[PDB]
């Protein structure tokens, strides 16, 4: 049916009756499980906070604040903050925001952005303009020498 | 026996 062991340090492990599923209940508040699976599921105490470890190499972070952060095996950064905004981070330096209301940002490691606003405006940023297109067909743009441009809807 | 890991944040 299980075992239950107490070290002379305090930390105490229980293992299931197939000896499958481990839990160790560290001296200092620490708990970690190994599933039959090989996740390694450690929560820490005193920040409490939880690491998971899965088998295929993505480990993800649940902090108190409800932020969680996900980390693929390929190097990519999924954090969902508070607010439920999704934030991806690629090993290359691009980054792409999906806020709640709609709002998509993708940035590019040279700097370059185009921001997909919920009220249906796209704006680009480039090392030569700032763009910004409308629902309407209207085009606007300012170009880094100064200049304005609209282009104005074929209708 | 068996110890846990380090605290990520440091100690007060």
């Amino acid at each position: 049916g299980g075992r239950l062991v107490v070290f002379p340090n305090g930390t105490r492990k229980e293992l299931s009756a197939d000896g499958q599923t481990v839990k160790v209940m560290f001296f200092n508040g620490d708990v970690k499980h190994t599933m039959p699976d090989q996740r390694v599921i450690y929560y820490y105490a005193e920040a409490q906070t939880t690491h998971i470890t899965y088998p295929d190499g993505m480990e993800v972070l649940q902090f108190p604040n409800n932020q969680t952060e996900k980390h693929f095996p390929d190097g990519r950064k999924e954090i969902t903050f508070p607010d439920q905004t999704v934030k991806t981070l690629h090993p290359d330096g691009r980054e792409e925001s999906v806020l709640t209301d709609g709002t998509i940002i993708q940035l590019n490691p040279d700097g370059s952005k185009v921001i997909q606003f919920n009220t249906g405006q796209r704006e680009i940023h480039t090392a030569d303009f700032k763009r910004r297109e409308y629902p309407d067909g209207t085009v606007k743009t300012v170009y880094s020498d100064g200049r304005q441009e609209t282009q104005y809807p074929t209708g | 026996d068996l110890s846990p890991r380090p605290s990520p944040n440091p100690h007060p």
